[PDB]
């Protein structure tokens, strides 16, 4: 019996606590991913597996333990099994940064948004190897033009990032959401608010940048030959990736947890799912654009808008601090 | 401190040791991947943040997409690689093996008769990595763009499809 | 592009984005089956039965 | 009723206007028909009229005949050829019909629109995307049942 | 201090466990169901050389990610730099732009024939 | 009243034979929510042919909402999905694509046919159209009609889900018996017959 063991097992348990948390409402946000599109849609979606359809994603977890798990014998078997493996753990590790209330942080790092981003090159890793690793010309083509449209974007998300950098002045997330405790930062850096959030939408898979779902008639897509738990796999890996995003945009600029009246939590979890809901709308709303679109749009159109965001940012710093 | 550089540093060499005896072009880029990894976790555990977090973030994370990429042009299925595996013969591999030995023996020496406190491991903030870097650097800065540029024009002038 | 389409195709996201939420407001059109039982016309071309006389008898 | 027609250049934007608007005029010619309809007979007073009348073959004979030899062996057509085509959903669909005056078809000739656009496709098509190829593909309104018959 | 190593030793039991989990769904996954055999089982989806314009892009992407993090660099030691820095940046970014416009003007961007 | 099938490569290359059911009872609780797990979650193909699929989708929309069962998924490939809908025609052409992406297709698999022409090649006897879709693949559910109606395939979905729920399969590849086991449930004719006959009256066809 020690106070500094006591104080290690509960920050051990803090974090064991945000991470099954985290992988939980990443299957739930499987199952809000159904109910939203069915509210958005004008209709119920899943609402008859248990009270209200909460018990589908048990059903759906269940099956696909049950499913038959098959690697080809003409593929390559290690990187088949690993890439579902990189693309789940690389967001959650990008989560795994995020201060979601005082006192409940897994890691303090100096570093933060930086592990987000190499993150990030693992899960443009994680595409690579499950389009290579498939031996397949279809997924080939397929992910050859995912991994392109990924680059394309985070070569910019890092760019978008520094004017959060630039008006925190450093890399901690605790320092980013001290100083947005007079105003927020969606407001000063608003190019950064829509650079950002395209690069996230666009990197995490998601419509209207999400390979699989843009050509299925031609049907190169790199998850075809993915069954069993492994494209369950990929699947809660782009929702907690989703997830992850909406937390690194409140903490980044939306204030993070502090709020006026309600606990600290309250508002981390409201202003996350309001973003998860704006991912509902922008998916069920936008139309996908053309890949040359796509190309030029992140090409020369994002990364001047953030170059520019970043020199204004850094005049307006040093013409304010006399 | 210890324990993280030392794991790092032993599976770092096993890794580029499996990179340099493979056949496999994906097997090996994944292993030298693993290898980039540790050593980025050797800079970590001594203290330097911003290069083991930029060793992720491009070396590990942009170069070698563009090494995975080529390897996805070429489709290289083993043709001429493993037909013959003519590095893996003793005769081709055991005197360059050897001026390697010879030359890390001649380097270790030369290492072993130098002065040392050891690392205190004390962390470098990016902050001090930016100060220094648009400091008295700056020359260096500015034409390091421009060795960036110059390789950006050639690449683009001979990887051209026409 | 122009910077004159750039904010055109953003007001017709930020449009169609709205009129989303706008029939995300509105009520649901799903006949609930097999709870809600299915509406059919007497005509409906369905199930071939065949019928009787008012005496009792076999009409075929 | 108005027919709508294109600037000169068959994007699948303009085919999809071009069918916005068809579908306006579709709507006017069916308030229309719902605004001044006509009384009288649901069926014509011709004796190869196939079947006829449900009540009068259920109480008269030679009515009952009529229906007998129609709905088993078929009407005799005379041996004479007709030709019929009209402004289908996805273009002019048309049959062709021969008879040797017996009560089935000696020809049967249908000509359908997606054929011809079906064959259109590469001489459009060439020179572009993959992506360019779906969007031409949903924007033609056909289907394969057509082409094939 | 006390603080510090439970934070490192949170973010140890943080990557351990996510590791184990993700493997332990993955053996689950595996263990578990019954197996079948087919012929076509162990074709492939078929239903029944690419340009090097991705090379292209990515190479760009390396070299634009390296200036990045020039700018990832910068952008932490803003305010200590002075307007130096600042000026000394936007060269940089000025070259970095007449890159992109150059690579705009060519073609080598333009994805399309 | 239940078939054991095991397959090991005419079509098809498996036999049916009548076994009695054998079904510790954490086995068969296993089992039970083994079942209700893949009965409330089933990924159907999206596979499009012929009009009846047509109707399918037309199941698949807003206004009938499919979507409340877990059948809503819709994958485009044959290895993500579960069940097959052959809604459509068999063609002599279709016939080998469409045993291939049967093939392809992984345990646990359904079959459901939708129409006449899946069923039996219904009105299209003719020289290039295959009798039914049961001449080569096993069908787990049919479902008559030219198309059948919406509202009738999430009755067929319904079939299929107390098919499954009496159904006993493998829990693991490596422990236990690997045959798959359908139970030989009374048919919906007899079933209904008790009901079906009792109708007296109808609505007259001069209204609406
Ligand atoms: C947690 C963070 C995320 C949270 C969720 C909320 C944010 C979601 C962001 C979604 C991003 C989607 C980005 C899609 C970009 C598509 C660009 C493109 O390629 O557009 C092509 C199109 C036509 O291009 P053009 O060259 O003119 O074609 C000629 C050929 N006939 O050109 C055009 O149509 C021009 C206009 C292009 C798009 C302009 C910018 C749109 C930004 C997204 C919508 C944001 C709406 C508000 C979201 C909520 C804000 C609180
Ligand atoms: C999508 C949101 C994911 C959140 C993951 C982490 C959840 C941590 C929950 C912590 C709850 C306590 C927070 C500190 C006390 C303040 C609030 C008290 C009332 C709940
Ligand atoms: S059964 Fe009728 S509706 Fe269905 S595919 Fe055949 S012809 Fe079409």
């Amino acid at each position: 019996i020690s106070p500094e063991l006591i104080e290690i097992l509960l920050t051990i348990l803090k974090a064991v606590v945000i991470l099954l948390v985290v992988v939980t409402c990443g299957a739930f946000m499987s199952f809000g991913e159904r109910r939203l599109l069915g509210l958005f849609q004008n209709r119920y979606g899943p609402n008859r597996v248990g009270w209200g359809g909460s018990l589908q994603l048990v059903a759906d977890m269940i099956k696909m333990f049950f499913k038959e798990d098959w690697i080809p014998k003409f593929s390559d078997r290690v990187i088949f099994t690993l890439a579902p493996m990189i693309a789940f753990t690389s967001l959650l590790l990008a989560f795994a940064i995020v201060p979601v209330s005082p006192g409940w942080v897994v890691a303090d790092l100096n570093i933060g948004i930086l592990f987000f981003l190499m993150m990030a090159g693992l899960a443009v890793y994680a595409v690579l190897f499950a389009g290579w690793s498939s031996n397949n010309k279809y997924s080939l083509l397929g992910a050859m033009r995912a991994s392109a449209q990924t680059l394309s974007y985070e070569v910019f998300l890092g760019l978008s990032l520094m004017g959060v950098v630039a008006q925190a002045g450093s890399f901690n997330m605790t320092d980013i959401v001290n100083s947005q405790a007079h105003v927020w930062n969606v407001i000063p850096q608003f190019f950064g608010f829509i650079t950002f959030a395209i690069a996230g939408v666009a990197v995490c898979h998601r419509h209207p940048f999400d390979q699989p779902e843009a050509e299925q008639e031609l049907a190169d897509g790199y998850h075809i030959e993915y069954s069993g738990m492994k494209f369950g796999l990929f699947f809660v890996g782009e929702y907690i990736g989703i997830v992850t995003i909406s937390a690194l945009m409140v903490t980044l600029f939306f204030g993070g947890w502090q709020g006026p009246l309600l606990p600290p939590f309250i508002w981390f979890a409201l202003k996350t799912a309001f973003f998860m809901m704006m991912f509902i709308l922008i998916r069920a709303s936008l139309p996908r654009p053309r890949y040359d679109q796509v190309m030029s749009f992140g090409w020369k159109i994002c990364l001047p808008l953030t170059l520019i965001n970043l020199l204004v940012t850094a005049a307006v710093i040093l013409w304010q601090a006399q | 401190m210890e324990f993280a550089f030392y794991i790092c540093g032993l599976i770092a060499i096993l890794a580029t040791l499996r990179v340099i005896t493979h056949t496999n072009p994906v097997h090996a880029l994944l292993y030298l991947i693993i290898s980039l990894l540790a050593i980025s976790g050797v800079f970590f555990s001594l203290g330097a943040y911003f290069a083991g977090a930029l060793e992720i973030i491009v070396y590990a994370g942009a170069i070698m997409v563009l090494f995975v990429f080529v390897v996805m042009m070429l489709n290289l299925g083993g043709s001429e690689i493993e037909q013959e595996r003519q590095w893996l013969k003793p005769q081709v591999w055991i005197g360059p093996a050897i001026l390697s030995a010879i030359m890390l023996v001649v380097i270790v020496y030369a290492i072993l008769g130098v002065n040392d406190q050891g690392i205190d491991g004390t962390p470098i903030s990016a902050k001090a990595v930016g100060i220094t870097l648009f400091g008295p650097y700056v020359l260096a800065v500015e034409l390091a763009s421009m060795l960036l540029l110059a390789g950006l024009v050639v690449a683009f002038h001979v990887g051209r499809e026409e | 592009m122009t910077l004159k389409e750039l904010l055109v195709g953003f007001g017709t996201q930020v449009r169609s984005i709205w009129m989303i939420g706008l029939h995300a407001f509105a009520k649901r059109e799903t006949r609930m089956y097999p709870e809600e039982p299915v509406y059919l016309p007497p005509r409906y071309r369905g199930r071939i039965v065949l019928t009787r006389d008012p005496d009792g008898e076999e009409r075929c | 009723f108005e027919i709508p027609v294109g600037g000169g250049v068959s994007d699948c934007y303009t085919r999809v206007m071009l069918k916005v608007e068809e579908l306006r005029q579709s709507l006017r010619i069916l308030e229309q028909c719902l605004n001044n309809m006509p009384e009288g007979p649901f069926k014509a007073d011709h004796p190869l009229t196939t079947p006829p009348p449900k009540e009068r073959t259920l109480q008269h004979i030679e009515t009952l005949i009529t229906h007998f030899l129609q709905v088993s062996w078929g009407p005799v057509m005379p041996a004479n050829e007709s030709f019929q085509m009209i402004e289908a959903t996805k273009g002019i669909n048309s049959y062709y019909l021969t008879s040797d005056g017996s009560t089935m078809s000696y020809r049967t000739r249908v000509r359908t629109p997606s054929f011809a656009h079906l064959q259109q496709i590469p001489a459009a098509i060439r020179g572009s995307l993959v992506s360019d190829l779906i969007v031409y593909l949903g924007s033609i309104d056909f289907v394969m049942s057509d082409v094939d018959r | 201090s006390t603080e510090v190593i439970a934070h490192h030793w949170a973010f140890a039991i943080f990557l351990i466990v996510a590791i184990g989990l993700c493997c332990l769904m993955l053996v689950g996954g595996w263990f578990l169901g019954g197996r079948a055999r087919a012929r076509s089982k162990n074709v492939p989806f078929e239903s029944g050389r690419l340009s090097a314009k991705f090379y292209l892009v990515a190479m760009f992407f390396v070299i634009f990610d390296v200036e990045a993090l020039y700018l990832f660099a910068w952008s932490t030691s803003i305010r200590e730099s002075g307007w130096v820095g600042f000026v000394e940046a936007a060269i940089f970014i000025f070259v970095l732009l007449a890159g992109l416009v150059y690579l705009v003007r060519i073609g080598a961007l333009d994805w399309t024939p | 009243d239940y078939t054991l099938t095991r397959i090991d490569p005419r079509y098809p290359l498996q036999k049916q034979e009548i076994v009695t059911d054998p079904l510790n009872v954490f086995m068969g609780k296993l089992n039970d929510m083994v079942n209700w797990g893949r009965k409330n979650s089933i990924w159907p193909y999206n596979f499009g042919l012929s009009c009846c699929y047509v109707e399918m989708v037309t199941s698949f929309t807003a206004v009938h909402d499919v979507a409340r069962f877990g059948a809503e998924v819709l994958r485009a490939s044959p290895r993500q999905a579960d069940l097959m809908v052959v809604a459509g025609t068999c063609f002599t052409k279709m016939a080998p694509v469409i045993q291939r992406l049967y093939d392809q297709m992984l345990e646990p698999k359904w079959v459901i046919s939708m129409g006449a022409c899946a069923n039996s090649g219904g009105m299209y006897d003719i020289y290039s159209v295959v009798q039914g879709v049961d001449k080569f693949i096993p069908v787990d559910v049919y479902i008559p009609g030219c198309p059948p109606r919406p509202e009738a395939y999430m009755q067929a979905l319904m079939l299929l889900q107390e098919s499954i729920g009496k159904e006993r399969r493998p829990l693991s590849w490596v422990v236990g018996d690997q045959g798959v086991y359908r139970a030989n449930m009374q048919s919906e004719r007899e079933r209904k017959r008790g009901e079906r006959i009792a109708v007296t009256n109808l609505r007259t066809p001069d209204e609406i």
